[PDB]
RNA sequence: AAAGUUGCUGCAGUUAAAAAGCUCGUAGUUGGAUCUCUCUCGGCCGAAGCGUUUACUUUGAAAAAAUU
């Protein structure tokens, strides 16, 4: 089931047991990390890398080829965001909600959905503050938002 | 009736199962080497990928994203890997 | 149908009938 | 959400061996859910099965015979001491020749008549008879 | 060639650095293998009496001896009699940190320094052309592990019989029985 | 005490006593799989640091009679 939502989908990723690369795969693990120097050059978090590197560079995973997963590569090379990318992509959404409310006032559905969001991003805050990603003094704020983006 | 081998599916009915559902689970996806008719270059694509793949040099569209697999242009050719 | 206590109670037994069952099965093996 | 997976495991053998199945697929394997069958094993309930590997968290295949009255668990894993052991099975085993408290002990995992025989005590997990 | 970490020589290791020189002075298999060195090497009875030759080589190096792997494989074997040649890889097993140990653990063992993880590689290594695509532990009524062991159809042909010398090393250097299948379907 | 009518062992809550409009929402409670003894001084040993620290289990010493 779902953290918030009542509903339990099964579609997700199925990896296979072969960790192994393929033999047809001609990049090697240095080519992809300049690949990911790049992509990350021009602006990409670290979904848009994979996704960019499986559909047209035919790597399948970065952690099998280099070793490494795609952000400890891009921590090392010091490319790497300060906010992780989901946090930034909550924040994101919430601005547009609360974009809409001033637009539109007696749109309680995106109240709700606003209170939803601002939830998932205090429970996030908590884990990043958890384990260090975040300084501890960190907050969410209403009219802190746009400035995050 | 109340006795079959777990340990041993037959491979139509683990062919027909849902992939995290089988013995030991397995994507429903492949890499295949695509050939854009206007060149002669191959490219390797996710069979179902989200992002529309260009030609290096011919920048053709060779896959469109949809809900699944990708729609090949009609014209390249392809031709599966492993 | 009938009350509870004697279901219970045929439960119980039958149980009971069944332990022995297979106490004495096992010291047959014996 | 999924706690306590050996209490998963012997339900869905509880719940197998009442149907008259021959087999049981129990996922996600444990350690401790190996240990359990192998003591179960070893006294002859469960026959003799085979363990399923992926990268994650594996499966069990567990071919099942029919001697198996009921396998349970005891949740939360009580203290048992050498002595309050003999409470426990006058509470748990319904009776005094078949039937088995599974404890883990500092000397590994095993039934209360071997643990009886090291000498030790430690915590509960389960029981069958 | 050889470079034992107890920097003892004994004389199968050296005759088979011989063999590699001379592998080096007439093959094509010239401007890879300076740049490489080995370890040890044993010689192990397996099957009923065929033997077995066992290489040792250092880890960060294994990688290249994937490269050569197939060539220095059937290049010895025309060197040598009828045998069955194998690279293991050297891995060193840290002991399990308990409550009473030497004081050097002030940090903590990576997971590649345990138990399962490198008898894992020694398995994944002792097969180099096929790939382990399955593993099974068929538990014994005695309570004895036996693993089962999923290799490539596809490259069948090249490991069709040096599956009983594979079982043979790893029942020698670990002490766990396994056999080696391959399905009919991925 | 029968008594499982106070329920840890060991009760209940559709229609009989009883589960709230719905979601979000501290604390608390619970939490997937994984990791197999040595260094010095004195007679093979004794002293010393113990090994991350606990919870757990066991042993030994010690623990009024009367009552049971």
């Amino acid at each position: 089931g779902r953290m918030h939502a009542p509903g339990k989908g099964l579609s997700q990723s199925a990896l296979p047991y072969r960790r192994s690369v393929p033999t047809w795969l001609k990049l090697t693990s240095d080519d992809v990390k300049e690949q990911i120097y790049k992509l990350a050059k021009k602006g990409l978090t670290p979904s848009q890398i994979g996704v960019i590197l499986r559909d047209s560079h035919g790597v399948a995973q970065v952690r099998f080829v280099t070793g490494n997963k795609i952000l400890r590569i891009l921590k090392s090379k010091g490319l790497a965001p300060d906010l992780p990318e989901d946090l930034y992509h909550l924040i994101k959404k919430a601005v547009a909600v609360r974009k809409h409310l001033e637009r539109n006032r007696k749109d309680k559905d995106a109240k709700f959905r606003l209170i939803l969001i601002e939830s998932r991003i205090h429970r996030l805050a908590r884990y990043y503050k958890t384990k260090r990603v975040l300084p501890p003094n960190w907050k969410y704020e209403s009219s802190t938002a746009s400035a995050l983006v | 009736p109340l006795a079959k081998d777990l340990l041993h599916p037959s491979p139509e009915e683990e062919k027909r199962k849902h992939k995290k559902k089988r013995l030991v689970q397995s994507p429903n996806s492949y890499f295949m080497d695509v050939k854009c008719p206007g060149c002669y270059k191959i490219t390797t694509v996710f069979s179902h990928a989200q992002t529309v793949v260009l030609c290096v040099g011919c920048s053709t569209v060779l896959c469109q994203p949809t809900g699944g697999k990708a729609r090949l242009t009609e014209g390249c050719s392809f031709r599966r890997k492993q | 149908v009938l009350p509870k206590k004697e279901k219970m109670k045929l439960r119980r037994e039958q149980w009971l009938q069944k332990i022995e069952a297979i106490k004495l099965a096992e010291q047959k093996h014996r | 959400v999924r706690m306590n997976v050996l209490a998963d495991a012997l339900k869905s053998i509880n719940n197998a061996e009442k149907r008259g199945k021959r087999q049981v697929l129990i996922r996600p394997c444990s350690k401790v859910i190996v240990r359990f069958l192998t003591v179960m094993m070893k006294h002859g309930y469960i026959g003799e099965f085979e363990i399923i590997d992926d990268h994650r968290a594996g499966k069990i295949v567990v071919n099942l015979t029919g001697r198996l009255n009921k396998c349970g668990v005891i949740s939360p894993r009580f203290d048992v001491q050498l002595k309050d052991l003999e409470k426990w099975q006058n509470n748990l085993l319904p009776s005094r020749q078949f039937g088995f408290i599974v404890l883990t002990t500092s000397a590994g995992i095993m039934d209360h008549e071997e643990a009886r025989r090291k000498h030790t005590g430690g915590k509960i997990l389960g029981f069958f008879f | 060639i050889v470079k034992p970490n107890g920097e003892k020589p004994d004389e199968f290791e050296s005759g088979i650095s011989q063999a590699l020189l001379e592998l080096e002075m007439n093959s094509d298999l010239k401007a890879q293998l300076r740049e490489l060195n080995i370890t040890a090497a044993k010689e192990i009875e397996v099957g009923g009496g065929r033997k077995a030759i066992i290489i040792f080589v250092p880890v960060p190096q294994l990688k290249s001896f994937q490269k050569i792997q197939v060539r220095l494989v059937r290049e010895l074997e025309k060197k040598f009699s009828g045998k069955h040649v194998v690279f293991i890889a050297q891995r060193r097993i840290l002991p399990k940190p308990t409550r009473k140990s030497r004081t050097k653990n002030k940090q903590k063992r990576p997971r590649s320094r345990t138990l399962t993880a490198v008898h894992d590689a020694i398995l994944e290594d002792l097969v180099f052309p096929s790939e382990i695509v399955g593993k099974r532990i068929r538990v014994k009524l005695d309570g004895s592990r036996l693993i089962k062991v999923h290799l490539d159809k596809a490259q069948q042909n090249n490991v069709e019989h040096k599956v009983e010398t594979f079982s043979g090393v790893y029942k020698k250097l670990t002490g766990k029985d396994v056999n080696f299948e391959f399905p009919e379907f991925q």
